[PDB]
RNA sequence: CCCGCAGAAGAAGCACCGGCUAACUCCGUGCCAGCAGCCGCGGUAAUACGGAGGGUGCAAGCGUUAAUCGGAAUUACUGGG
RNA sequence: AAGAACCUUACCUGGUCUUGACAUCCACGGAAGUUUUCAGAGAUGAGAAUGUGCCUUCGGGAACCGUGAGACAGGUGCUGC
């Protein structure tokens, strides 16, 4: 009996799903056609096709080999422990640990891959949550929503800097910007841009009258302080102004914000960090670009990205959420896992839908 | 004129043959006309076994 | 913004069966 | 352009024998008859007014096997005539050849008066007519003709018109195999479970 | 049009089923999909939506739309205020 | 809440068992019960002394313990709209 052998047992199902990902026939198939066309004659007399073979060669060679690696190497590893049990040597059941954990580490190592991390996913983010409409049942939800998004990356460890927060009128706000610092803080997070719903009976009226509000979250990251392309001139505008009331322990004690707009396409950014002015529209115009920057990849997927142009424009991750609270039914509209806790889900329990969304994205 | 498009799901684009077929929804503001699933170029609807000659599914081969 | 100005991002108000306005002429049915 | 169904289904619709099943058992002799016409039969049900006079209609046109685009045309027929209107309808139902088949006895069902009648084997004034919508004229003569001469239906379904009311305004000559149409049949006369006062005011909706 | 030659062998689909208007209750969805002629149905316990079984109404036709008239004594001379 | 130091305590952290803390049904063996030691925060896990009573359904019922196959048990989990 060795549960060791339970997580191999666990590791070689989920192996299963690991080739059920990457469609593992049509790896071996792809790789055998950047090998004929290498063959032809013409490579070296095709130089920018040639470095690009190579290209398509080497990024398919570190995954199908990879993937023939933890082939022949489970294999191995299944007969290293089934070996060290029905023989026991005290070595061989210490050497089959560190068999098994590697190649969970070669699970890791697809496990980024999988998770395809690109452009700036590795990298931290900001946050950005709007309010609904109907009064102070929205604002409730951004402040729910939001406070949950703040409750959640402390259990994980992300630091949280809210870079702005207007609240609206009472117990909630309008609009928030929050950074999160960290590794692969956009890729925990990217994920969850859209519109959130609420269900719920709502506190505010006499009787009942179960009340439907809406909220939104935006999700950008952090553009490594300059994109390489500064497209800044462009109708730019500033309107540095005070805020709310700075009253007692309000937000950061600065009450001074950064209004800053993008005229064409209608991009609006804010910052209420300090009061140094100067400072602050240095780092509002840094998530200009970078909300101007999501925008750019947003044009990509409208083309011919990741949309798949079939019959119409089979896409639009609006409504990505469904919080119903008096039914304890939270379900997820782009993959549909769904969970009967809501206060574990309002403290931060997240990771379910996270995995959710790893999958179609 | 806008028309209403029937059945479940639709497979048009930004230029189609339809054919229009009258007919007010009184729930919609301003559009008085159907579209007939299953006519010139508009498909008829998918999986479809109680009512298919409305939106124009032929039978089931089996 | 205008992704959640879109006319169908609005609060939904439910028409409770008891109470402050529950009272149907005839109901789903009316079968006599 | 027929029914082509379970027979006596249609009976249980109406809760009474249409006779259109009829050899020797009455009514299944088992089951359920006279009751239940469906999954939810067993619940009564309410029987609307539109219902009423509908189910007074289709009881009618389940018996001769008429078809609603025909009989509707027997009731054209049937108003535009004289005397009484709910009258001349099953006047024309009963002149209408197939019931005057069954009526000899010579097919033991309405509808195997028409199989007698469809496959040529009915002479009617001596001349072979297949059509079963043959409204048979007053003081005439219908005959079968010699190819279904004791052909294992005509004696035993003659034998089976026994128990029957041999109705009067006809005479069938049971061992010549040779009928006799004779006056138009009276309204009392046929029988009389028929409510017509409901068909005619259906159609005059 | 008659006569003769076979094993019933070649010949059944369509709309509807909350009320008006003949005919139901179970699954799947969950103000989201969709239905519609009108009143209105769908908020995780639907007879109105989508399937299944069972019925109804018609039947080589059945529905939908367009159009005229009728119900319209809601242009009323017959026949209103 | 006619009374939170453990208990209550349903929550939190860590340590653990999973037809189970609790009920009936099946199979096999073992009367129950009592004492004492070790590791350990404890739960539990691992040993050692000890007893075998009532009828004769005499090849066991009535009692009690342990290990499994399941039927289920369990829920201070959601909905007072
Ligand atoms: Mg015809
Ligand atoms: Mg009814
Ligand atoms: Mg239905
Ligand atoms: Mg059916
Ligand atoms: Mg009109
Ligand atoms: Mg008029
Ligand atoms: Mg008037
Ligand atoms: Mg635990
Ligand atoms: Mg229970
Ligand atoms: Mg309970």
């Amino acid at each position: 009996i060795n549960p060791v052998n339970n997580r191999i047992q666990d590791l070689t199902e989920r192996s299963d799903v690991l080739r059920g990902y990457l469609d593992y026939d049509a790896k071996k198939e792809r790789l055998e056609e950047v090998n004929a066309e290498l063959e032809q004659p013409d490579v070296w007399n095709e130089p920018e096709r040639a470095q690009a073979l190579g290209k398509e060669r080497s990024s398919l060679e570190a995954v199908v080999d990879t993937l023939d690696q933890m082939k022949q190497g489970l294999e191995d590893v299944s007969g290293l422990l089934e070996l060290a049990v029905e023989a026991d040597d005290e070595e061989t059941f210490n050497e089959a640990v560190a068999e098994l954990d590697a190649l969970e580490e070669k699970l890791a190592q697809l496990e980024f891959r999988r998770m395809f991390s690109g452009e700036y996913d590795s990298a931290d983010c900001y946050l950005d949550i709007q309010a609904g409409s109907g009064g102070t049942e929205a604002q409730d939800w951004a402040s729910m929503l939001e406070r949950m998004y703040l409750r959640w990356a402390e259990s994980r460890g992300f630091k949280t800097e809210i870079i702005e927060e207007s609240e609206g009128e009472v117990a909630g706000i309008k609009s928030v910007t929050i950074k999160i610092s960290g590794d692969y803080a956009y890729g925990w997070l990217r994920t969850e841009t859209g519109v959130h719903r609420l269900v719920r009976k709502s506190p505010f009226d006499s009787g009942g009258r179960r009340h439907t509000s809406f909220s939104s979250a935006f999700v950008y990251p952090e553009v490594d302080d300059d994109i390489d392309i500064e497209i800044n001139p462009a109708d730019l505008r500033i309107d540095v102004y005070r805020t709310s009331g700075a009253g007692g322990q309000h937000v950061n004690r600065t009450e001074s914000a950064v209004r800053i707009t993008h005229i064409p396409t209608g991009i609006v950014t804010q910052c209420q960090n300090d009061r140094s002015q100067h400072k602050n529209k240095d780092q509002a115009m840094k998530q200009m670009k970078a909300k101007l920057y999501e925008l750019e990849m947003q044009k990509k997927n409208a083309e011919k990205q990741a949309m798949e142009d079939n019959k119409s424009d089979i896409g639009w991750g609006s409504q990505i959420r469904s919080y119903v609270l008096d039914d304890s039914r939270i379900k997820d509209l782009r993959t549909g896992v769904e969970t009967r806790n809501t206060q574990a889900v309002l403290d931060g329990s997240l990771d379910q839908f996270i995995e959710a969304s790893l999958k179609a994205g | 004129v806008t028309s209403y498009i029937g059945g479940e799901g639709h497979n048009l684009q930004e230029h189609s043959v339809i054919l229009i077929r009258g007919g007010r929804v009184k729930d919609l503001p301003g559009v008085r006309y159907h579209t007939v699933r299953g006519a010139l170029d508009c498909s008829g609807v998918k999986d479809r076994k109680q009512a298919r000659s409305k939106y124009g599914v032929k039978r089931p081969k089996a | 913004e205008a992704l959640l100005h879109d006319p169908l991002f609005r609060q939904r108000v439910e028409k409770n069966k008891k109470g402050k306005g529950s009272y149907m002429r005839k109901g789903k049915h009316g079968n006599r | 352009a027929r029914y082509l169904g379970p027979k006596l289904k249609l009976s249980r619709r109406e809760g009474t024998d249409l006779f259109l099943k009829s050899g020797v058992r009455a009514i299944d002799t088992k089951c359920k008859i006279e009751q239940a016409p469906g999954q939810h039969g067993a619940r009564k049900p309410r029987l609307s007014d539109y219902g009423v006079q509908l189910r007074e209609k289709q009881k009618v046109r389940r018996i001769y096997g008429v078809l609603e685009r025909q009989f509707r045309n027997y009731y054209k027929e049937a108003a535009r005539l004289k005397g009484n209107t709910g009258e001349n309808l099953l006047a024309l139902l009963e002149g209408r050849l197939d019931n005057v088949v069954y009526r000899m006895g010579f097919g033991a069902t309405r509808a195997e008066a028409r199989q007698l009648v469809s496959h040529k084997a009915i002479m009617v004034n001596g001349r072979v007519v297949n059509i079963a919508s043959y409204q048979v004229s007053p003081n005439d003569v219908v005959s079968i003709r010699e190819k279904a001469k004791k052909q294992s239906r005509v004696k035993a379904a003659l034998e089976l018109a026994e128990q029957r009311e041999k109705p009067t305004w006809l005479e069938v000559d049971a061992g010549k195999m040779e009928g006799t149409f004779k006056r138009k049949p009276e309204r009392s006369d046929l029988s009389a479970d028929i409510n017509e006062h409901l068909i005619v005011e259906l159609y005059s909706k």
